[PDB]
């Protein structure tokens, strides 16, 4: 096995982030692995002998002279790195060809919003049919969403979209519902809301 | 390109349980054909050493009998090579 | 590059698969791997060069074979529902070296296909409330009713794929309580510009693609068969 | 006690 | 003493049907425990040395599946040289590998090899340390880099000092009687035709120097008993022969022997 820390992580536009690696076995090559969703894992630092590794980055990767542990940091975060972390080390010690993966930690980057003017919403369906849903959008990134707690419901958490044309941003978590019949201006109240536009039809 | 010296001898020093033995070194490549002769004629049924590198990357092998000496009977042994212009055989004297 | 076969699919309890993966260039250290969410990467079997057969760490219900470079199989005698993950075939020259991952094979084993059902779309029209208060626009298409997670959900302005202004859930999230046995959902929200909304005359088609069944295999019940297929909802503007 | 493993020239 | 471990090996190219053959023997201090060789009828890791007997089933395939791979390697090495090479493929090339290390009378780590040889002579090998290795020729010298591209040269630095010492005190501790005493070699000399050589006798292990004085030699390769011990003599010219002394000396024997006569 080889571990690996924090279990999941979530720091905010501009802030630093720390990771690490520690093995039970011995290894002389440390390297760091990320792969963003639905892809294969890629290669971003390697390490062969003690001492730093500052490459690529903005990066910066450390190779414990314990020979049994490593760390990655990186500062000022970027919701371009959003992703899953590794640790890959070819023991090694064990007189085999294995290249063992840590557990993976999984990185996520909440951007700031320069004004978010937060608010519910309602839309109708296309099908024509009375089933609805009301978006909740535009509100500061702190912000997180709870799900009830009622049977019929269920309820999206957060997101994150971008117009890139407009440099504007935008958080975004929805819920919908039919039977029974529930409105949308009490569908998030039990989820904690700074003071919002409902506006009566 | 290098062709072994041999060197022929016996495992302990008038008949007794005394194994004789054939030993090649210093050639290259490596398969090379050791044959155990006596009167005149090759014998039957000798085991083997196995191959192996040297220093000089220059390996080594130890064919052996299990013999019982006699003083009318001279045994020497039949090796050729293919770096080797003659199938020299080198006569055992009970001294060397 | 490294191919995958095939990128997702799905099968029963004790029929046999077979994974394949290309290969190039004349590269020779390749292994499968596993991962899911909660423990993440873990490598079963692998063989540095040709016909070096090599067990490591999760083997049970596998094996493996390979006489030649060019092509590296893992095959199951009998996927049972431990063995439902998100396979992985990387790829390098020599061992040790950076491996060269490939695009994300999917395999998912299931008891009984009584419950692979397809997902149901319909789009929502963005209120006018929205664009009196901010001047943008939202349109959020869904899918209701599927399992298992097999689908890829995108968005289409003027008859073209777009991706300015637009948003997807990162995980199919459940209904029902019972866990890891039920039909997932799954959500997204297009946004864009408040005038561009306005005009009755473009497209908005959500498309969502649903892999499932291939016409290899037998139907019990009545109901449509699942398959391969994809479900879209389009919606049209209005001042 | 040999290489668990091997390279190729 | 001063103890070791190696796995000596030679792979050989025959185009004609061929025979692409294959012994693996290896050497705790110059004595046999192992084998595996491809035109045999086992296939397998035969033991050779009383001592090598007690390692459970699964070391002794957990071995044969390795040596298995050993092999297949040098096929594609005997036929990748060949790249270089140019050459016919109607001729029987050879290609020996050789890695080790060993270990001082602290039975901890200390030095560490690992070279190959094609034609018998030094083709690519690794220095005293691990950064690092020897280029012969250019052909020998492209080599290198995926072993500098790709780091695989970097790794025997976890198993050498690491794995294998481990192997060789696994291996020495219930190879006590047969692996660690010093046999005192025992000493004659003799007259004839005049020539004197003093003759040693049944010593382990392997290295040891003889030599004569003042008040045109001939000597020999160390020889092979069987027995687990050795051989050397050294013929040197002298009538009147009181002459010179041999001197005498290995780890076996207190300090070196001076006779004369």
């Amino acid at each position: 096995q080889l571990n690996q820390s924090p279990q999941s992580m979530f720091i905010q536009e501009g802030e630093d982030v720390s990771m690490n690696c520690t093995s039970s076995s011995i290894f002389n090559t440390w390297l760091w692995y990320k792969q963003e969703p639905g892809e294969g894992p890629v290669l971003l630092i390697a390490l062969y002998k003690a001492g730093e590794l500052t490459s690529n980055g903005r990066l910066t990767a450390q190779f414990g002279i314990t020979r049994k542990d490593s760390f990655l940091n990186i500062s000022a975060s970027i919701p371009s790195d959003v992703g899953i972390y590794f640790c890959a080390g070819p023991g090694g010690s064990s007189n085999t060809g294995k290249l063992i993966f840590g557990q993976g930690t999984t990185l996520q980057v909440k951007p700031d919003i320069q004004n978010p003017d937060p608010a519910v919403y309602q839309l109708r369906d296309s099908k024509s049919s009375d089933k609805s849903v009301c978006l909740f959008t535009d509100f500061d990134s702190q912000t997180n969403v709870s799900q009830s707690k009622d049977s019929d419901v269920y309820i999206t958490d957060k997101c994150v979209l971008d117009m890139r044309s407009m440099d504007f941003k935008s958080n975004s978590a929805v819920a919908w519902s039919n039977k029974s019949d529930f409105a949308c201006a009490n569908a998030f109240n039990n989820s904690i809301i700074p003071e919002d536009t409902f506006f009566p039809s | 390109q290098r062709t072994p010296k041999i060197q022929v001898y016996s495992r302990h020093p008038n008949g007794k349980s005394n194994f004789l033995n054939c030993y090649v070194s210093g050639f290259h490549p490596s398969d090379i054909e050791v044959d155990l002769l006596k009167n005149g004629e090759r014998i039957e049924k000798v085991e083997h050493s196995d191959l192996s590198f040297s220093k000089d990357w220059s390996f080594y092998l130890l064919y052996y009998t299990e013999f019982t000496p006699t003083e009318k009977d001279e045994y020497a042994c039949r090796v050729n090579h293919v770096t080797l212009s003659q199938p020299k055989i080198v006569k055992w004297d009970r001294d060397m | 590059q490294v191919t995958q076969n095939p990128r997702y699919l799905i099968t029963v309890t004790g029929k046999e698969l077979t994974v394949t993966c290309s290969q190039n260039m004349n590269h020779e250290y390749m292994s499968w791997y596993r991962q899911d969410p909660g423990l993440g990467l873990r490598q079963i079997y692998y063989s540095m060069n040709v016909e070096v057969t090599d067990k490591g760490d999760v083997p049970e219900g596998y094996k493996v074979s390979r006489k030649e470079k060019r092509n590296f199989p893992l095959i199951l005698e009998s996927p049972s529902p431990n063995q439902t993950s998100l396979y992985f075939c990387a790829s390098s020259l020599i061992y040790p070296g950076e491996l060269f991952f490939g695009e994300g094979s999917r395999l998912t084993v299931l008891e009984d296909l009584k419950n692979v059902f397809p997902p149901e779309v319909a789009v929502f029209e963005p209120s006018e409330a929205e664009i009196s208060h901010t001047q943008k626009a939202t349109l959020v298409c869904l899918a209701t009713g599927f399992y298992p997670d097999h689908v890829e959900l995108s968005w289409w302005v003027n008859g073209k794929e777009v991706h300015s202004g637009v948003c997807t859930d990162p995980q199919p999230l459940k209904e029902q309580p019972a866990l890891n046995d039920s039909r997932y959902a799954l959500s997204s929200r297009l946004r864009v510009s408040a005038t561009f909304w306005q005009n009755p005359r473009n497209h908005f088609r959500c498309q969502v693609q649903f892999y499932g069944l291939s016409e290899n295999d037998e139907w019990t019940q009545d109901r449509a068969k699942p398959v391969t297929q994809i479900v879209s909802a389009e919606a049209w503007g209005r001042a | 006690g040999i290489l668990g493993f091997v390279f190729t020239l | 003493g001063s103890h070791s471990m190696r796995y000596f090996f030679t792979s050989v190219s025959r185009p004609g049907r061929g025979e692409p053959r294959f012994i693996a023997v290896g050497y705790v201090d110059d004595t046999q425990f192992v084998r595996f060789d491809s035109d045999a009828a086992s296939q397998r890791m035969e033991p050779r040395a009383p001592w090598i007997e007690q390692e459970g089933p699964e070391y002794w395939d957990g071995e044969t599946r390795k040596v298995k791979a050993h092999s297949q390697t040098h096929r594609v090495d005997l036929g990748t040289l060949r790249g270089y090479y140019n050459q016919s493929e109607a001729g029987s090339h050879t290609v020996q590998r050789m890695y080790g290390c060993d270990v001082g009378s602290d039975w901890r780590f200390l030095r560490g090899y690992h070279q190959y040889a094609y034609d018998g002579k030094d083709y690519i090998a690794l220095k005293e340390d691990l950064r690092s290795w020897t280029a012969a020729d250019m052909a020998a010298q492209t080599t290198k880099h995926k072993w500098e591209a790709a780091h695989v040269a970097e790794q025997l630095r976890a198993y050498l000092e690491g794995t294998c010492v481990e192997w060789l005190r696994r291996y020495l501790e219930n190879g006590k009687e047969t692996l660690q005493r010093t046999d005192a070699p025992k000493t004659h000399m003799t007259h004839h035709a005049a020539t004197l050589r003093c003759w040693a006798l049944s010593f382990y292990p392997a290295e040891i120097t003889l030599t004569w004085q003042r008040d045109d030699t001939e000597l020999v390769e160390t020889r092979p008993a069987g027995d687990g011990t050795f051989q050397k003599w050294a013929a040197v010219v002298v009538g009147q022969e009181q002459r010179y002394t041999c001197h005498v000396q290995h780890e076996g024997l207190p300090k070196p022997l001076t006779l004369r006569w």
